[PDB]
RNA sequence: AAACAUCUCAGUAUCGGGAGGAACAGAAAACGCAAUGUGAUGUCGUUAGUAACCGCGAGUGAACGCGAUACAGCCCAAACC
RNA sequence: ACUCGUACGGUCACUGAAUCCUGCCCAGUGCAGGUAUCUGAACACCUCGUACAAGAGGACGAAGGACCUGUCAACGGCGGG
RNA sequence: GCUUUACUGCAGGCUGUCGCUGAGGACUCUCACUCCGGGAGGAGGACACCGAUAGCCGGGCA
């Protein structure tokens, strides 16, 4: 089997969902976890310095 | 080749001939406190220690000869330059 | 490199741990205050998933319904007993001390009161020799003579289910089901047959190791294979 | 004369040594026992206490802290590394054992702020140490003359920025001529250098 | 560093923890133009690419002092109560 | 983790059903065991040195090694004349 | 990427020494410490573990 087109129509699986914190839709419902924000993970707010240049 | 042990030769020191004696250069011992032992001590760490990880290197063929002028009179010693010697021997 | 498969083990993992939410009872020796009072008749007998092996079922005077490790010749209706003063037959417990020597035992404790630790799996059984006020000679299955405390607790009999390696699995699929109910990874490929890589004796380009298969004992684990810290091999001499 | 206070002094100059020493092995079995960090009604060095700050007052706290003796518990390198990056057994943390102590304490009492803390010994895998806290919000410090600065809000997580006395003196502050060229005014300050 | 291991990139990037409107530092167990001298601390200019470091290679790199800015000096522990 | 496991176990490897079989080699390499003697770091100890220290030497000597033995269904070998 | 008796190092294993650590070159003990036992209590015990350092092995890894 392909793992390209044919490999595509197993996919009726729900991850990432709205975030009730963020308003994102990257709450993952399986993790219970935000890939954005970290809501599920952490009190405080998801954030790293290389989300930007590391001059700015 | 041979080599004799005492004769006639300038003194640096006295200034005028006289009989001098030879000897091979005896290796004086190392105190291990001179600048460079404590850089060794001080420098080396973890992972490599750079010019402290080097090992000895080859060997001439031949060495030059590494002798001492003993002057009789006045007993002071003094230096000259070596010429390569497979091997030398004191005649007397 | 990569790590071995070894390694891969150790993280338990759950191709690698044992079907435990399967599993039957941890047979253990009961805890008996003293007095030795303490009796049960076998309710029934059942196989032990962990063991390939026959475990019993004992109800106990107390209530306590529990499992047991069940040795050769114990059926429904009989009659065991646990503690001191138990009698001297098959499928009762009482310490190395109190047992006569020359019988053959299994289920010993290693520390009194621990549940039993040696000589549990099918058909072996130990051998109570020497007694003493503080030590009791056991050659435990493997040949090996273990001093023991005298108060160490042990059952009598030879545990059931003796023979079980004498028919062979002839087939994969047999093989594949009993390795289904432990905690081992199956089926095996050679270290020779994967690639440099993969294993240490991985790689070349015909199947062989590399180096000699014996292991140092210092060995540090990702290289520790083959034939470890041998003092011999091979049949011969 | 000689205070009451200067005997404990004295006596803790050599906790290997006479009753001190029997006291010791006593107290530590039971401080094996114990856990991380444990409230104590009284310092067990009450001249090093008061020495430090400490008073028989409301909002004052004292707590033994423990924590394993020896160099960073460090990881491998899981990528490549130069032979100078490659260790493990002997890197050691830029922090001593008593500023983790404190920090330890500080976080189990998040309302507090740490005055200062003192040794109390050690076994052969653990040191133990006795943090003084404040209650920065009670009355009883808030009119305290001498303690109520630590109240300021500019005093907030004091130990979590070494501005306590095993802080300053782990940052190299103690010399105020030759030799603190890299750590007056702050380590980051001069590029990280001591 | 015309390879490269100490060195360098750099205590940089990135990571953990936390304060304020600013932080940190700070009233000498200082300095050491050695003095019959200076007098808490930051910072700016300079001292200086100097001293010091370094396969003494490539590179790395202060301070005292001086001129300015702003200036501020105090509280415990103990003794005796 | 193996393990609700205990040598009829389970780990680590090689070979790859049954049937007939599986010779010779322990010198090198590996592993393991032993070892009079030799070699073998640091601390402590002794000597010299230094009003102290650096440092130099000595005595004792672990694992390891030399040396000896075991082992090829260990790695491998099985020729010239 | 991979290999090794390439160079240099890093884990890890073994080993000596120091600390924890105590009473009376070989030995006894209990009180720390460890484990078994629900507990009473038993086993072990100044060793082991842990922290530190030294020598050896060390393509497992960089
Ligand atoms: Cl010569
Ligand atoms: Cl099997
Ligand atoms: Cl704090
Ligand atoms: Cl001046
Ligand atoms: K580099
Ligand atoms: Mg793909
Ligand atoms: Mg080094
Ligand atoms: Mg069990
Ligand atoms: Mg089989
Ligand atoms: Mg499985
Ligand atoms: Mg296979
Ligand atoms: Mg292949
Ligand atoms: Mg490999
Ligand atoms: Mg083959
Ligand atoms: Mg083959
Ligand atoms: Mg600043
Ligand atoms: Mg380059
Ligand atoms: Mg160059
Ligand atoms: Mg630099
Ligand atoms: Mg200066
Ligand atoms: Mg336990
Ligand atoms: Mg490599
Ligand atoms: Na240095
Ligand atoms: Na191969
Ligand atoms: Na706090
Ligand atoms: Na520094
Ligand atoms: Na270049
Ligand atoms: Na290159
Ligand atoms: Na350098
Ligand atoms: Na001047
Ligand atoms: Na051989
Ligand atoms: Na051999
Ligand atoms: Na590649």
């Amino acid at each position: 089997t392909g793992a390209g087109t044919p490999s595509q129509g197993k996919k009726n699986t729900t991850t990432h969902t709205k975030c009730r914190r963020c308003g994102e839709k990257s709450y993952h419902t399986k993790k219970k976890v935000c890939s954005s924000c970290g809501f599920g993970k952490s009190a405080k707010r998801r954030d790293y310095e290389w989300q930007s240049k590391a001059g700015e | 080749m041979q080599m004799p042990r005492r004769f006639n030769t300038y003194c640096p020191h006295c200034n005028e001939h006289q009989e001098h004696e030879v000897e091979k250069v005896r290796s004086g011992r190392q105190t291990g406190m001179k600048w460079i032992d404590r850089q060794r001590e001080r420098n080396s760490g973890i992972g490599n220690d750079g010019k402290f990880s080097k090992v000895p290197g080859g060997d001439k063929p031949t060495k030059k000869t590494d002798l001492k002028y003993r002057c009789g009179e006045c007993g002071k010693a003094h230096l000259r330059e070596g010429w390569r010697a497979g091997r030398l021997e004191f005649q007397e | 490199g990569r790590r071995i498969q070894g390694q891969r083990r150790g993280r338990g993992t759950s191709t690698f741990r044992a079907p435990s939410h399967r599993y039957k009872a941890d047979l253990e020796h009961r805890k008996v205050e003293d007095g030795d009072v303490i009796a049960g008749t076998v309710v029934d007998i059942e196989h032990d998933p962990a063991r390939s092996a026959p475990v019993a079922a004992v109800e106990f005077e107390d209530g306590d319904r529990r499992l047991i490790l069940a040795p050769e010749g114990v059926g429904v209706g009989d009659e065991l007993q646990v503690g001191v003063s138990a009698e001297i037959a098959p499928g009762n417990t009482l310490p190395l001390a109190e047992i006569p020597e020359g019988v053959p035992v299994c289920n010993v404790e290693s520390s009194p009161g621990d549940g039993g630790k040696f000589a549990r799996a099918s058909g072996v059984n130990a051998q109570l020799l020497t007694h003493d006020r503080n030590v009791a000679v056991v050659k435990l299955p493997s040949g090996e003579m273990k001093r023991l405390d005298p108060q160490c607790r042990a059952t009598i009999g030879v545990v059931a289910g003796g023979g079980r390696t004498d028919k062979p699995f002839v087939k994969a699929g047999n093989k594949h089901h009993k390795m289904k109910a432990r905690g081992t990874k199956w089926p095996n490929v050679r270290g020779v047959a994967m690639n440099a890589v993969d294993h240490p004796f991985g790689g070349g380009g015909r199947q062989h190791p590399g180096k000699p298969k014996s292991i140092s004992r210092n060995a540090p684990p990702g290289r520790k294979v083959g034939d470890i810290a041998s003092k011999r091999t091979g049949r011969g001499g | 004369a000689r205070s009451a206070y200067s005997y404990i002094r004295d006596a803790w100059e050599n906790p290997g040594d006479g009753q001190l020493a029997e006291l010791q092995w006593q107290r530590q079995q039971e401080w094996r026992n114990e856990g991380a960090v444990e409230r104590i009604e009284r310092p067990t060095r009450l001249d090093k206490a008061r020495s430090q700050g400490y008073k028989a007052k409301q909002g004052v706290i004292v707590a033994r802290v423990s924590v394993r003796k020896g160099s960073a518990r460090k990881r491998r390198h899981k990528a490549g590394r130069r032979s100078k990056r490659q260790g493990v057994t002997r890197i050691t943390r830029r922090k001593d054992i008593q500023r983790v102590a404190e920090e330890r304490a500080s976080r189990t009492f998040p309302n507090l702020r740490v005055l200062n803390s003192y040794s109390v010994g050690q076994d052969g895998r653990q040191k133990w140490h006795e943090v003084i806290l404040i209650d920065p919000n009670h009355p009883a410090i808030q009119n305290d003359d001498d303690l109520s600065w630590i109240c300021a809000d500019d005093q907030a997580d004091r130990v979590f920025r070494g501005l306590t006395g095993a802080g300053r003196r782990n940052r190299g502050l103690s010399g105020k001529g030759k030799g603190s060229e890299k750590t007056r005014p702050s380590l980051r300050s001069n590029g990280g250098k001591a």
